[PDB]
């Protein structure tokens, strides 16, 4: 996979590595799940999420 | 904002209101607990740099509901390439004197990595712009925070569809050419925020146009992707005496 296509499958950030290798990364306040692509909040108020709407669907 | 709607209270939690001597100056965007991104041009006429205040958690300017948090602005950082009175490099990084406290009503917008922003966010068609600016060209400003969904144009297409500053690589166009929907005076410095897979990111800063909602013209926004590395470096730096700091760009 490659980061220029489909964001490399990453939910957030993507790095290309030497070979057919790719690493996804997450912003501070998030951690990468074992799928290697998804990011889950690790704090109460992660950037770019709207609390009243996140609660509205929780 | 012309032709938008009220942003329901708490749904634009990264929006900043900048005040000078209590009077509305500009908008801004919170990107973490002590840093705000705004527009360089907002500071062209500042005389006393020590009367600048940033307010987070604001919604209705007519009332106090207790969710507002005000801070002094300790540093205003502008790229060396910005020339007062002109349009290019229209970005400012503001250090608050004390962090804001994150709450349901105060949350930072994610400052994206450059590659992500250029390769992915730049191709998301619609993004939100917000502020307490004029509701009409030559009209009164808003008392409640307003928000507008605007589509982004490739610069070649903007220039072809438009009919005077250049649109440089440090800008992008977004909005409508029919005179119905635009960001306006008073919205300057505010966020152009882009959604991708459940999270919102800073992609633009309300910057300039030919008047507001002018037929045949689009809104022009600072292209934040060009400044990610500049911003990140400054956020790791120690504060310096004196509010205004001009920092080399690139
Ligand atoms: N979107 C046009 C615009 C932006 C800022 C100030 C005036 C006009
Ligand atoms: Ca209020
Ligand atoms: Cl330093
Ligand atoms: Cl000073």
């Amino acid at each position: 996979l490659i980061c220029v296509n489909e964001n490399g499958g990453c939910e957030q950030y993507c790095s290309d590595h030497t070979g057919t290798k790719r690493s996804c990364r997450c912003h501070e306040g998030y951690s990468l799940l074992a799928d290697g692509v998804s990011c889950t909040p690790t704090v109460e108020y992660p950037c770019g999420k709207i609390p009243i709407l996140e609660k509205r669907n929780a | 904002i012309v032709g938008g709607k009220v942003c329901p209270k708490g749904e634009c939690p990264w929006q900043v209101l900048l005040l000078v001597n209590g009077a509305q100056l500009c908008g801004g965007t919170l990107i973490n607990t002590i840093w705000v991104v705004s527009a360089a041009h907002c500071f062209d006429k500042i005389k006393n740099w020590r009367n600048l205040i940033a307010v987070l958690g604001e919604h209705d300017l007519s009332e106090h509901d207790g969710d507002e948090q005000s801070r002094r602005v300790a540093q205003v950082i502008i790229p060396s390439t910005y020339v007062p009175g002109t349009t290019n490099h229209d970005i400012a990084l503001l250090r608050l004197h004390q962090p804001v406290v994150l709450t349901d009503h105060v949350v930072p917008l994610c400052l994206p990595e450059r590659t992500f922003s250029e390769r992915t966010l730049a191709f998301v068609r619609f993004s939100l712009v917000s502020g307490w600016g004029q509701l009409l060209d030559r009209g009164a400003t808003a008392l409640e925070l307003m928000v507008l969904n605007v589509p982004r144009l490739m610069t070649q297409d903007c220039l072809q569809q438009s009919r005077s500053p250049n649109i440089t690589e440090y800008m992008f166009c977004a909005g409508y050419s029919d005179g119905s929907k635009d960001s306006c005076k008073g919205d300057s410095g505010g966020p152009h925020a882009t959604h991708y897979r459940g999270t919102w990111y800073l992609t633009g800063i309300v910057s300039w146009g030919q008047g507001c909602a002018t037929v045949g013209h689009f809104g022009v926004y600072t292209r934040v992707s060009q400044y990610i590395e500049w911003l990140q470096k400054l956020m790791r730096s120690e504060p310096r005496p004196g509010v205004l700091l001009r920092a080399p760009f690139p």
